[PDB]
RNA sequence: GGUGAAAUUCUUGGAUUUAUUGAAGACUAACUACUGCGAAAGCAUUUGCCAAGGACGUUUUCAUUAAUCAAGAACGAAAGUUAGGGGAUCGAAGAUGAUCAGAUACCGUCGUAGUCUUAACCAUAAACUAUGCCGACUAGGGAUCGGGUGGUGUUUUUUUAAUGACCCACUCGGCACCUUACGAGAAAUCAAAGUCUUUGGGUUCUGGGGGGAGUAUGGUCGCAAGGCUGAAACUUAAAGGAAUUG
């Protein structure tokens, strides 16, 4: 039978979208179904902040951040516990928390 | 626009197509304008400059070979010239094109 | 058996087939 | 007569004395007769036109390229065939050229060429598809067709010949340093075989 | 053993007048002698330093400046400005999902004979009272825009020699100059030159460089 | 009628010589035999006289072409490149 | 005040490498990897491996007067991970700890318009 | 370097790593979304040129010119074929290093074809919304894209004119979504898959248990690969769909 009604992806109204390479494993996955996240990182740490305002010129600078947008196949995306196999009441809620 | 005056000239205007009866027309002073074919050669072009600048009459250059010019003034054979004798219900002089 | 190979497989034979009907034409 | 490209033969009036000097030139594709020729320092970047390397800017296309200033074209003049300039070395003025084989080259940049492209060219992209066209096509160049297989002949003829089957029995690799009557097969190659990376 | 640092000279890097404090820092070379005297091996280097740090101001902690060495005077590179890039982490933290982003480029030369390319993006913001989540511009807005910052960035060039162009530059003008000039087409958030780099290379001009350093 | 079904011109060739040989023979010489525009006096009068060699049978112009075309697509590339870096000189 | 110099820290998986050099790059002042400090070949890009090439660093960056450091922090880049590795983490730390000052600490991580089509396979790297 | 761990491979002749400068070919990140356009296939850097198109607006024109369509045609991913060009990358084949009982697989490093383009072919995909097209009607809601209409509604520019952008309220058209189950369905589910034994709006295509078999044969198209058309003898009590408990 069928699964979602939103087959698995986010395309109504393309037939195409474009592939896009998953970062985990290179697999070739439609922009619209890949799994993306976006992970905001502090340059240095949670802890080594301390030891890096200490030891350095410029007090307290910038602390800059590192931005990368993830891309995951479903299948490293459901290895790697992102998105966490649901219920078939609770799959069909598309709230991020 | 150029085109549409073109036709308009040739609907309701009077005109002479060709080289000789325009160099005729431009000697009897009875043209006011020449639109001169793109790949008409540079002699024959320079000659009705010559003849245009003697006769105080405007020099149109349409961009078109004499296939072309001659399908604008709504033929089925080349022209390398064309002379508006009197513009008829068309703005063709009064418009710097 | 897969589908797509069985009909990789039949394709295998219906090449040969007419190879061999050729030959023997 | 045994050139694929055609030739055009431009008239000049000689500088020094009241007569007119004719040149021939290998046309270029997109060469006119009745159209003004340009050569010097000074021209024109147009098709035809006669210019100095170092007066070209980066990814002009020339032909009948000096080999060196004043020898009067010696690269690109088969049909079809031209020169990139590739750059520029300004002082000791040096122009890196491409060659057809796809050689680079260092000219001096005084040397000249022509704009444009060898004419006639797609020649050999037509099969001759029979012997009498080969021999129509050698008649006008020289005596060399048609050629017979070394392996065909006998010993006395050829390194090639002899033995109870044809085959060559030895390398056909020669090393560049074999001497004349040696020198039949493949030369100084470093590969042979299909060109198959 | 051989131990290269027993052998090299320290010199002093220099930056040009249109900057505050010139006194960048270091560069380690060799120890001249003949056989490749070490006097050429710093004619063509480059060095990028935050405009933070060269203007002393923490508001410009993105947008380097890359300073080419023209030549060496005693114990003393004489930079020039030879590029502008914004920070990487400025430039994540500015591309945002539910807005546009507009970016156009111009090759343009200076006064001078300073062939350099000008970049420059820009954001479409919400305005305040805004209800709707994602304030895109219609694509002729954005090309309205592009058309707009291309003609800008091609008329703060052309006049502006390679000093003045980096005099404009550090206080952000043009951006106000985009701003002022884009605000009826559609609002923009983050606009800015973003990246300059030069292309080709007038004459040396040593007379030039050392009217920016004395 | 259509007195052949695919050989066309080739069919002068018989049976000899290979069916794709005598294809690829036929795509050149109907280009070769063909009658191009006049850019000169634009009339569609231009012939081969011979191997790059294009002479339009009025205003007696020979213009200098492909083998087998007029203008070869290498050689109309040129002619864009030639003009662009002129006018970048130029500009 | 200070002499700075650039820390130049690439962190892919498998090995970290410091590398510090002057200002403008072309002088390189004690590069010392991950795969130096130990011998197993798993540990290369461990941050213990990255803790002690860093620490040889800056005990070579003074006896040669680099007293501060820009940080330029590395990953792979291109058509691959994008992610620094572990050990950039702990080389970065090794720098503090040796006394050395810090200063502008950037990512430097070469990222395309998506270009050269990533290694893998179209199914991807499946085990 | 590479991996889970390694080998293979490069490396004191300097590898990897740093910096400056080039060359080439491909791709067009982020922005990029339950958003757009296109007949579908598909289509994402700028700018110019060219022809086209939907929707909207309309107290313009024509006046049945229309719907669907055997035959007949145009287009039609990728792979593949031919001949040039290009050939950075990745990479059916192949090589090689591993793993294992074996591994001619997965993993590693290379690597021809191919990947790109031009001129021709081919005509097939889970070419999918697995949902033919045209028309009408049956329920509530909010968001969104394009056009329009209306607010003595905000906002910048001279302080506010306007315009833009935004807000609100409507309206046509569109991609969708949410709730409910009128109603439908075997159910999953579905605003169409509803207005069906209270069975008829128009029209095209296709199916008739599972295999044999998309096989054989003939025809036709194609350079080929193959495509379209397409049985039977024989064999069989199931095959299958959806859901439930384990
Ligand atoms: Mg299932
Ligand atoms: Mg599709
Ligand atoms: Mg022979
Ligand atoms: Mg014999
Ligand atoms: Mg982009
Ligand atoms: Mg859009
Ligand atoms: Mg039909
Ligand atoms: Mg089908
Ligand atoms: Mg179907
Ligand atoms: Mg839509
Ligand atoms: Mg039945
Ligand atoms: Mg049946």
């Amino acid at each position: 039978p069928k699964k979602r009604a939103s087959n698995g992806r986010n395309k109504k109204g393309r037939g195409h979208v474009k592939p896009v390479r998953c970062v985990n494993c290179s697999k070739s996955i439609p922009k619209d179904k890949a799994i993306k996240r976006m992970a905001i990182r502090n340059i240095v740490e949670a802890a080594a902040v301390r030891d890096l305002s200490e030891a350095s010129v410029y007090p307290e600078y910038a602390l800059p951040k590192t931005y990368n947008k993830l891309h995951y196949c479903v299948s490293c995306a459901i290895h790697a516990r992102i998105v966490r196999v649901r219920s078939r009441e609770d799959r069909k809620n598309r709230a991020p928390p | 626009s150029i085109n549409q005056k073109l036709a308009l000239v040739i609907k309701s205007g009077k005109y002479t197509l060709g080289y000789k009866s325009t160099v005729k027309s431009l000697r009897q002073g009875k043209s006011k304008l020449i639109i001169i074919a793109a790949n008409t050669p540079v002699l024959r072009k320079s000659e009705l400059e010559y003849y245009a600048m003697l006769s105080k009459t405007k020099v149109y250059y349409f961009q078109g070979g004499n296939n072309e010019l001659g399908t604008a003034v709504g033929k089925l054979f080349r022209v390398g010239v064309v002379s508006i004798l009197e513009a008829g219900d068309s703005d063709i002089l009064t418009t710097l094109a | 058996m897969r589908a797509k190979w069985r009909k990789k497989r039949t394709r295998r034979l219906k090449r040969k087939r007419r190879k061999v009907r050729a030959r023997s034409k | 007569s045994g050139r694929g490209a055609p030739l055009a033969k431009v008239v000049f009036r000689d500088p020094y004395k009241y007569r007119l000097r004719e040149e021939i030139f290998i046309a270029n594709e997109g060469v006119h007769t009745g159209q003004f020729i340009y050569a010097g320092k000074k021209a024109s970047l147009n098709v035809g036109n006669v210019l100095p390397l170092g007066s070209v800017p980066e990814g002009t296309i020339v032909s009948n390229v000096e080999e060196k200033p004043g020898d009067r074209g010696a690269l690109a003049r088969a049909s079809g065939n031209y020169v990139i300039i590739i750059g520029h070395n300004p002082d000791e003025n040096k122009t890196r050229v491409r060659l057809p084989s796809g050689a680079k080259k260092v000219i001096s940049s005084d040397a000249r060429g022509v704009i444009g492209v060898i004419a006639g060219g797609g020649r050999v992209d037509k099969p001759l598809l029979k012997a009498g066209r080969a021999f129509h096509k050698y008649r006008l160049k020289r005596n060399s067709w048609p050629k017979t297989r070394g392996v065909a002949m006998n010993p006395v003829d050829h390194p090639h010949g002899g033995g109870n089957h044809q085959h060559i029995g030895k390398a056909s690799t020669i090393s560049r340093g074999a001497v004349s009557g040696q020198k039949a097969g493949l030369i100084a190659a470093r590969r042979t075989g299909l060109l198959r990376g | 053993v051989v131990d290269p640092f027993t052998r090299k000279e320290w010199f002093d890097i220099k930056a040009p007048s249109t900057f505050e404090n010139r006194n960048v820092g270091k560069t380690l070379v060799n120890k001249s002698t003949g056989l490749k005297s070490a006097s050429d091996a710093l004619k063509g280097r480059v060095v990028e330093v935050c405009l933070a740090d060269l203007q002393g101001s923490e508001d410009h902690s993105f947008r380097k400046i890359k300073l080419r060495v023209d030549e060496v005077q005693g114990k003393n590179l004489l930079t020039n400005f030879h590029g502008m890039d914004f920070t990487t982490d400025k430039l994540r933290s500015m591309v945002r999902k539910w807005q546009t982003l507009i970016e156009a480029n111009v090759t343009v030369k200076t006064s001078d004979d300073y062939v350099l390319r000008i970049f420059a993006i820009a954001f479409t913001r919400k305005q305040a009272n805004q209800v709707k989540r994602h304030s895109y511009a219609q694509s002729s807005h954005i090309r309205a825009i592009r058309k707009v910052i291309s003609e800008i960035l091609t008329k703060e060039v052309q006049g502006s020699t390679l000093a003045q162009l980096t005099s404009k530059l550090i206080p952000e003008v043009i951006n106000k100059e985009i701003e002022n000039a884009t605000k009826d087409i559609f609002p923009l958030q983050n606009i800015h030159v973003r990246k300059v780099k030069l292309l080709k290379q007038p004459k040396f001009d040593v007379g030039a460089l050392m009217a920016l350093h004395g | 009628a259509k007195r052949t079904k695919k050989v066309g011109i080739t069919g002068k060739y018989g049976v000899r010589y290979g069916s794709s040989l005598r294809r690829q023979v036929k795509k050149l010489e109907i280009q070769q035999h063909a009658r191009y525009d006049c850019s000169f006096c634009g009339k569609k009068t231009v012939k081969r006289g011979a191997a790059g060699i294009w002479t339009c049978s009025c205003c007696k112009k020979t213009v200098a072409g492909g083998a087998y075309t007029v203008s070869t697509a290498a050689a109309a590339t040129v002619r864009s490149t030639i003009r662009r870096l002129r006018e970048m000189v130029e500009a | 005040s200070q002499v700075f110099g650039v820390a130049r820290i690439y962190a892919s998986f498998n090995d970290t490498f410091v590398h510090v050099t002057d200002l403008s790059g072309k002088e390189t002042i004690a590069r010392v990897t991950g795969g130096m400090k130990v011998k197993a070949d798993r540990d290369e890009s461990s941050p213990y491996a990255a803790m002690l090439a860093a620490q040889d660093v800056a005990a070579k960056c003074k006896e040669v007067g680099i007293t501060a450091v820009h940080v330029k922090i590395r990953a792979t880049g291109g058509t691959r991970t994008k992610t620094p590795g572990p050990g950039g983490q702990a080389a970065l730390r090794a720098l503090a700890r040796s006394g050395l000052r810090i200063g502008r600490i950037e990512d430097v991580t070469p990222v395309p318009s998506d270009s050269t089509r990533k290694k893998g396979g179209r199914r991807g790297r499946r085990l």
